[PDB]
């Protein structure tokens, strides 16, 4: 399975997860019932931002699924694959929302999931500024805990705005990582799609201080690409799904960097085995002056 | 039918016409329907007991010649012979840079100026350079070349880049080359009447013959002339016929052999010549290339390139050359009545290639400096002689950037490699594109014009079909010039006409989607580049997806590269039928049965559309094969 077919392969199973969630919250709450974020002014970031429709009801939460069937063709081609890291995406939100219109409270300390707006304004004087020169999204879980408290204090003693998606929160905790909006080491969430909440604060960020009307998805993935320091670090085994989101990483501009065997592509997807290395080699490979 | 696709080539041929003299298209009209027998290759006149000829159609007609010769011995015999004479052209070419480098010395007009590139071929020929003078290295490298071409005792030497499966490959299939001008000997004995009638053997040398071409004859001229004369890098420089000056003296060097027209190039900068073309009432001197020898000086000094092999006679209707400077191959005979129509000075220089009726000006190797010098002067001289109300130059030239030598590329990709990840200086990040299936493969466009063909058409359309479909395209020799000429040599032709996969890599290497890499024996350094990327993957060229193309040949040098690069493992396009038609097994071998036995064979398409198509389609099964 080449490149291609296996970002193909996890978008599929992130729009099959994403169609498995939507028919169980319309089975629960109906599709009157309404779907919002904490604390956001831009509905659901990721669809606003594609289409500029704001998702207010689980029954657009169903129709905006095929959002997602449309950024699906199967073509080996550069666009397409982009096409398809973004659907994963767009499926990623979605399930997302379904969560929140499903549960009171989806995510319990230490994960913090959504990042409302107010939160958004707050880093983004320190991110123009230069206080903050990058946000690190650290994925999947380091060969020991000992590593991957390594690197994200390496992060942090940096200034950079490091976000955790998976088992690399509970290796942190271990590694007596000290977190927080203020430590700069946010917890998002142990289930792939978390990562969504950190590409929400890049679109949203386009979205304030950018000022790109929604719908305008070449500008805000230009905006993104030129103006928002993000990066990928994605440790241990990938599946699809893992491919097929790092694909909608590279979209946004992102590069994604990996310890695994991974067709790499240059200046977005790279492999480095060295943990001794891998801080400076996302700098330099987000291009972070430190 | 329209005679060229460019403007400047119209324009000329409307002055042609009003001027009364004939073209290569006017000739090819006079032609009218070209001999069938000759055309499918069922015609034989290897001895005097011919001329025979033999049914194309086969159960029908004469089926065998006098001897007994079948259509498929008629037809092989005919091709390798092809292939035998092209072979023949690179490895004399090759062989006359070999000699250059043997005569090299630090206060001669041939020194080396690449000691690093002198180094690493010193490497590869087994010769010893800690602690030498870089010009006992220099002669020992060429005595090596030199003995490829006729020694007739122990193995070749081959370039490193060759993978090694592919040597193994050739040595059980039986075509392991030997020395150069062994190798043609043995294609011209075995085609002799009552020798080999047997068309399978017969292809089989022919590829044995084209594989001392691509890989020793072509390949030494190449590294030897990069030695001599420098590595290209990324140059910019201006083609078409445009690049003529109404006001200065006009001197185009036409022909393949590069001596004498870096000769030229450094006896322009001369401050008598340049103060003797002022006396004569000249701005200055303005050195144009044309072919293959513009493609080395243009690739090595950003000479302008005036035009490709069908436009040569067109430089001369603009009435503004004072002289036409030629060595060998491609030079058009017609030339030599042409310039009597004109004041031009139709000068050549080579024993190897007299024309009737024109000035003779034997280059001498022993002084190339004060021979060009010479010659040149008459150039300037000639000047004076110009007719000014005869002379119409097309406003119409188009910028260009070359000099992608396989060192300029890894340079270019050195770019895109993360420092704490590394290496540097590989042609990883090629490799790592073309697997990731960002780059769908990478494609060699290469070849002649022919009248058969509208000039310049089936280049310019295959080339923008393949960077559409996230194909690189490498070009050389006059379908290097035809891009040249349209415009694809350009950095904005990434954003114009390259697909996004494309277009991204360009934007992220900074080249253009198009890559000059010289002249026709600069083609080896597609073989190397090719091989190289094959090295790094641990598999045979035949793996990768990776194509050439020949949209409009009509040398026997093309029919040559078209051979040795099927050997090498790499699917060929070619844009106009060769003389096989006739030969149903000859067609099967080549077509077909080429593949069982070197993994590529030939591709016969004249629709470049349908050509772009197949080679995608087959790219892709390639792709399938190798899992990427
Ligand atoms: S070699 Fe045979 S086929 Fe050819 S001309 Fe002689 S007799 Fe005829």
């Amino acid at each position: 399975m080449n490149l291609f077919q296996t970002v193909f392969t996890g978008s599929k199973q992130a729009l099959a997860a994403a169609e498995g969630i939507v028919k169980q919250a319309v089975d629960e709450k109906g599709r009157d019932y309404k779907v919002a974020f904490p604390d956001t002014a831009y509905s659901l970031p990721v669809i606003f931002a594609a289409t500029g429709k704001k998702i207010t009801n689980v029954g657009e939460l169903e129709g905006a699924l095929d959002i997602v069937r449309s950024l699906i063709v199967e073509e080996e081609m550069l666009d397409k694959l982009l096409n398809s890291g973004l659907a994963t995406a767009v499926a990623a939100e979605i399930i997302e929302a379904a969560k929140y219109v499903l549960s009171d409270a989806p995510y319990a300390e230490p994960c913090v999931g959504f990042i409302s707006d107010p939160i958004i304004r707050s880093l983004g004087v320190p991110l123009v500024t230069g206080d903050i020169p990058g946000v690190a999204v650290i994925l999947g879980e380091c060969p020991d805990s000992e590593t991957a408290a390594k690197i994200i204090k390496d992060y942090q003693s940096k200034g950079l705005l490091t976000c955790l998606v998976g088992k690399v929160i509970d290796q942190a905790i271990e590694g007596k990582v000290k977190m927080g909006l203020d430590l700069r080491v946010i917890p998002l969430g142990y289930d792939v799609t978390s990562v969504i909440h950190v590409v929400t604060i890049a679109i949203r960020a386009a979205l304030i201080f950018g000022g790109i009307k929604g719908g305008q998805l070449n500008d805000i993935l230009k905006y993104t690409a030129e103006r928002v320091p993000a990066f990928v670090n994605a440790f241990g085994p990938l599946s699809e799904l893992v491919v097929s989101a790092g694909a909608g990483a590279i979209a946004l501009g992102f590069p994604v960097l990996t310890d695994q065997v991974v067709p790499e592509v240059p200046t977005l997807l790279l492999t480095q085995k060295d943990y001794d290395k891998m801080v400076k080699t996302s700098l330099e490979a987000r291009n972070i002056k430190i | 039918k329209a005679k060229s696709i460019d403007q400047a080539t119209l324009q000329l041929l409307d002055k042609a016409k009003q001027d009364g003299v004939e073209t290569v298209w006017d000739r090819k009209a006079d032609m009218k329907v070209q001999c069938g027998f000759g055309s499918a290759g069922v015609c034989c006149r290897n001895c005097s007991m011919g001329p025979c000829r033999v049914s194309p159609v086969p159960g029908k007609g004469v089926e065998r010649g006098i001897c007994g010769a079948t259509a498929d011995v008629i037809v092989s015999r005919n091709f390798a012979r092809m292939v035998a004479a092209g072979t023949a052209a690179h490895s004399d070419h090759g062989r006359s840079i070999a000699l250059s480098l043997y005569h090299t010395s630090k206060d001669g007009d041939i020194k080396v100026k690449d000691e690093n590139k002198l180094k690493e071929v010193a490497k590869s020929f087994n010769v010893e350079t800690e602690g030498r003078d870089i010009y006992d290295i220099a002669h020992d490298v060429a005595k090596e070349g030199l003995s490829n071409y006729g020694k007739q005792l122990g193995e070749v030497t081959l370039p490193p880049s060759l993978p090694e499966k592919r040597k193994e490959l050739w040595r059980k299939l039986g075509v392991y080359p030997r020395a150069v001008d062994r190798e043609i000997a043995a294609v011209m004995h075995s085609t002799h009447i009552g020798c080999n009638a047997d068309a399978e053997a017969m292809i089989k040398m022919s590829m044995r013959c084209s594989l001392t071409d691509g890989w020793m004859g072509s390949f030494m001229g190449t590294e030897f002339s990069d030695i001599m004369f420098g590595t290209p890098h990324s140059i910019d420089t201006e083609a078409n016929l445009g690049v003529l000056e109404k006001n200065s003296v006009n001197v185009v060097l036409h022909g393949h052999e590069p001596l004498l027209s870096e000769m030229v190039v450094e006896a322009a900068s001369d401050p008598e010549l340049v103060e003797l073309a002022k006396s004569v009432g000249a701005d200055g001197i303005n050195l144009c290339g044309m072919c293959c020898t513009g493609n080395e000086v243009s690739m090595r000094h950003g000479i302008k390139i005036a035009g490709n092999f069908m436009q040569q006679e067109l430089a001369v209707v603009t009435g503004a050359v004072d002289g036409l400077i030629v060595d060998v191959q491609c030079i058009m005979p017609a030339l030599a009545k042409l310039s009597k129509s004109y004041h031009t000075k139709f000068i050549t220089t080579s024993p190897k290639a007299h024309i009737t009726d024109s000035i003779y000006m034997e280059f001498d190797e022993e002084n190339p400096l004060d021979s060009a010098k010479k010659i040149l002067k008459e150039a300037i001289l000639n000047f004076k002689n110009r007719d000014q109300s005869k002379v119409m130059i097309p406003e119409l030239k188009c910028k260009a950037i070359l000099g992608y030598s396989v060192e300029e590329i890894i340079n270019k990709l050195d770019k895109v490699v993360n420092t704490q990840i590394g290496p540097m200086q590989t042609v990883k990040p090629l490799a790592d594109v073309l697997v990731s299936g960002v780059l769908r493969g990478a494609a060699a466009v290469v070849g002649c014009n022919n009248p058969k063909v509208v000039q310049d058409s089936a280049h310019i359309e295959t080339i923008k079909g393949l960077i559409k479909n996230d194909v690189i395209v490498v070009v050389t020799g006059c379908a290097a010039q035809a891009a040249a000429k349209y415009g694809l040599l350009q950095k904005e032709a990434a954003e114009k006409y390259a697909g996004p996969g494309l277009a991204t890599v360009c934007k992220l290497v900074d080249i253009p989607p198009v890559l000059h890499m010289g002249s026709c024996v600069d083609i080896s350094r597609i073989l190397d580049l090719v091989g190289r990327v094959a090295n790094l993957l641990g598999v045979d060229m035949s793996d990768l997806p990776v194509a050439g193309v020949a949209p409009e040949w009509m040398s026997e040098k093309a029919v040559a590269i078209g051979t040795y690069v099927v050997t090498s493992g790499i699917d060929t396009w070619l844009g106009v039928a060769p003389p096989v038609t006739g030969g149903p097994e000859v067609v099967d071998i080549l077509t077909n049965k080429m593949e069982d036995w070197v993994g590529a064979k030939f591709f016969i398409e004249t629709d470049p559309h349908k050509a772009v198509e197949q080679i995608v389609n087959r790219m892709n099964e390639k792709r399938k094969k190798l899992g990427i």
